[PDB]
RNA sequence: UUUUU
RNA sequence: UUUUUU
């Protein structure tokens, strides 16, 4: 056959990819995987939702030699749900490598469960969030001196945060100096390339520096001008006329997330909410039912703005304007995964809202038409 | 779903009686806007439409 | 045919104004004799113009004198007295020197004395209780009346309390006068009671009661228990097209509850019954006849006399107590021979016995309600 | 807005 | 019961 055969991956890895239904690699996979399995450090930037996860999952599994009772791979990201998503993704590609063990560690759940996992059934791959991982390392429950692969996803966001940056630096110090380091994101500010660069020796550099190509040309993106009072009524009408399977609606605070979710419910919209402050077991149950297509409407903070891969999200809503063009590009990317078509609607409330939307329009050479009153169902799905 | 179909019956009567007895046009649209929403989705037990239940 | 009656031209002008083209049977039979001042005991078919008979006959004979009341008309309910008074105004359109007035309870008697002392009418319509009170305190002078009319006379004299009041009012009036009584039902036992008020009167009886039924009415029934009555009525009110309906119940408390429940199903229903303040009763009655509301829930207060044109359906939510009540009640719809619908709820075996009593007595068929009916067949 | 407590 | 000055 053709396609993924070019890499000469392990047969049990290739049998996993077949069961995933994938037919051909994306450009980032073709470019980055063959170098990644050699042990090279990589700094990878590529179009949103184009298969960055499978790059470091397949490459680590390819290079992995399982050692019983010893953690060889560490993968970290900025949100607990993303770490959960990455762990299950590791499980689906290690489907035919029964000896490989994967675990996920994050806060909001008892540390003793994480400790019991480590001391009773030690994994070869650990994914998790910087806080809990660092806590387990200081605990000495998590032995990080056998680490051969150090992976950061959404690395620019993880390193734009100095409190999180120092935590990942403190975690980085307790790992062997000779090991692979790979960092992934769709956004790489020219400011933060050196910050990631300090973590690697002679990395391969995948850059999209000229951001003409960062846009998802399979998405139709519009906007509407309206007051804050008109935001809710316009949202209600749009949710009534537009046909969709699933929708993500982004607000700028926890207060707005809870209030809009409650207001949608009282209008008989089966809306769920996810945000920090929920019990972690509850927001895991709410993340799963959205992923398993048991709820149609999700209201979220920027907690859901990056990396989330939901199969049936057709529309993305900017009920509040994103803080920057970085956050905008990741939120709109929650629809149209792997280049399928979708829809993105942005609310322009005040001066600063139009200020940012003209920035993102200019930065990407994109057209954002004012929203027409009738849209083809063929257009966005 | 037994709740779903029978919620549609209460609305299909309120809408019917509103037309039959000269209701305000805002009420006709509000009921129809709720009917088509209930078909597109379920019945949320915490919704204010659950007043009739 | 109204030309032959030899009425006053203004009176004849009022007849054409309200659109009458041909007199009814009761109008042909009774009007010429009633013009002459003869006592009349009249029984006639429901809704076939008995009111016009004694309104026109008294207006024809009336020789107004500014200080005195000449015609007294009484009936059993306040709203019927109100209806009759507006019927006098309707036929007094071209007789400007004629004054009419209505007196009934539930309104201040001082206002009734005010109209008597300051602008005394020639014709008074009222209910026996208020009329008796005005006559005892001497505000109402009954010594000049020359015409004494009772409408729904059988019901008015079957009530012993009301018969006693009417008798006392009668004894305050001159012996030389015309007395006329009208109703759609005149029992064998009550005819002599009416006759004792009269002297050699013309008698119009319907002894073949099979011709008291309105063959322009479709009359059906449904067998139901009291639990099932509420929503069978709800679906019937949804399915059947109508301009106006009247829904009859057996008590004031049931009238309040059923009306309140209907509004909460967003049927714009109104209720009339005793215990409503009379201003609310009249204003409620007026808007129903003004076509402001479509659904009326009532006790027997509305069970006879009431004349609302667009009542197409009459509902017996509770079984009428006897066959007379059924006859008058069902006749609130299909006025003057027009097409209407009648539906009766049969609750227990006694209700079925009452229904069977009705269809035997009138030789009328009350079939079970079919699942779907034609709009033209009752409109 | 997110990241052990 | 319903209705009839209070
Ligand atoms: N070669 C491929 N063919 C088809 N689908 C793929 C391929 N690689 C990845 N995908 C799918 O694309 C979706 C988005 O991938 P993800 O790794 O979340 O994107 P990114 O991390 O680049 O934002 C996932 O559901 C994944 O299964
Ligand atoms: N000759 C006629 N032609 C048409 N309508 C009439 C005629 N006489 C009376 N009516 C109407 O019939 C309706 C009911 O009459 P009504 O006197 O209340 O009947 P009854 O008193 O005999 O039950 C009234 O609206 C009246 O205007
Ligand atoms: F850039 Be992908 F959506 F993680
Ligand atoms: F007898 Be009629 F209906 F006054
Ligand atoms: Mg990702
Ligand atoms: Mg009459």
């Amino acid at each position: 056959s053709s396609g993924f055969r070019d890499f000469l991956l392990k047969p049990e890895l290739l049998r996993a990819i077949v069961d995933c239904g994938f037919e051909h690699p994306s450009e980032v996979q073709h470019e980055c995987i063959p170098q990644a399995i050699l042990g090279m450090d990589v700094l990878c930037q590529a179009k949103s939702g184009m298969g960055k996860t499978a790059v470091f999952v397949l490459a680590t599994l390819q290079q992995l030699e399982p050692v019983t009772g010893q953690v060889s791979v560490l993968v970290m990201c900025h949100t607990r749900e993303l770490a959960f998503q990455i762990s299950k993704e590791y499980e689906r590609f290690s489907k035919y490598m029964p000896n490989v063990k994967v675990a996920v560690f994050f806060g909001g759940l008892s540390i003793k469960k994480d400790e019991e996992v480590l001391k009773k059934n030690c994994p070869h791959i650990v994914v998790g969030t910087p806080g809990r991982i660092l806590a387990l390392a200081r605990n000495k429950s998590l032995n990080l001196k056998h680490i051969k692969h150090f992976i950061l996803d959404e690395c620019d966001k993880m390193l734009e945060q100095l409190d999180m940056r120092r935590d990942v630096q403190e975690i980085f110090r307790m790992t062997p100096h000779e090991k692979q380091v790979m960092m992934f994101s769709a956004t790489l500010s020219k400011e933060i390339r050196p910050v990631c660069r300090k973590f690697m020796q002679d990395p391969m550099e995948i850059f999209v520096d000229d951001e003409t190509k960062l846009t998802l040309h399979g998405l139709q993106q519009y906007y509407v001008k309206l007051k804050d009072n008109e935001k809710n009524r316009k949202l209600f009408d749009l949710l009534d006329v537009l046909e969709f399977n699933q929708v993500v609606i982004f607000v700028k605070s926890v207060q707005r997330c809870i209030a809009l979710a409650q207001l949608l419910v009282e209008q008989n919209f089966p809306a769920i909410a996810i945000h920090r402050g929920m019990p972690q077991e509850e927001r895991l149950s709410r993340y799963q039912q959205f992923k398993d297509f048991q709820r149609r409407i999700l209201v979220a903070t920027n907690l859901f703005g990056r990396g989330m891969d939901i199969e049936r999200v057709n529309i993305a809503f900017n009920y509040d304007m994103p803080e920057d063009s970085d956050t905008y590009l990741h939120r709109v990317a929650r629809a149209g995964r792997f280049g399928t078509k979708g829809l993105a609607i942005t609310f322009v409330s005040d001066e600063n809202d139009a200020k940012i939307l003209n920035d993102v329009q200019d930065r990407f050479e994109v057209n954002i038409s004012e929203l027409p009153d009738e849209i083809d169902i063929s257009s966005y799905i | 779903e037994e709740i779903k179909a029978k919620a549609l019956d209460l609305l299909n009567k309120k809408l019917h009686r509103a037309n039959k007895f000269g209701q305000d046009q805002a009420d006709i649209d509000s009921l129809q806007r709720q009917i088509n929403r209930v078909e597109k989705f379920g019945v949320d037990l915490n919704s204010k439409l659950a007043e009739e239940l």
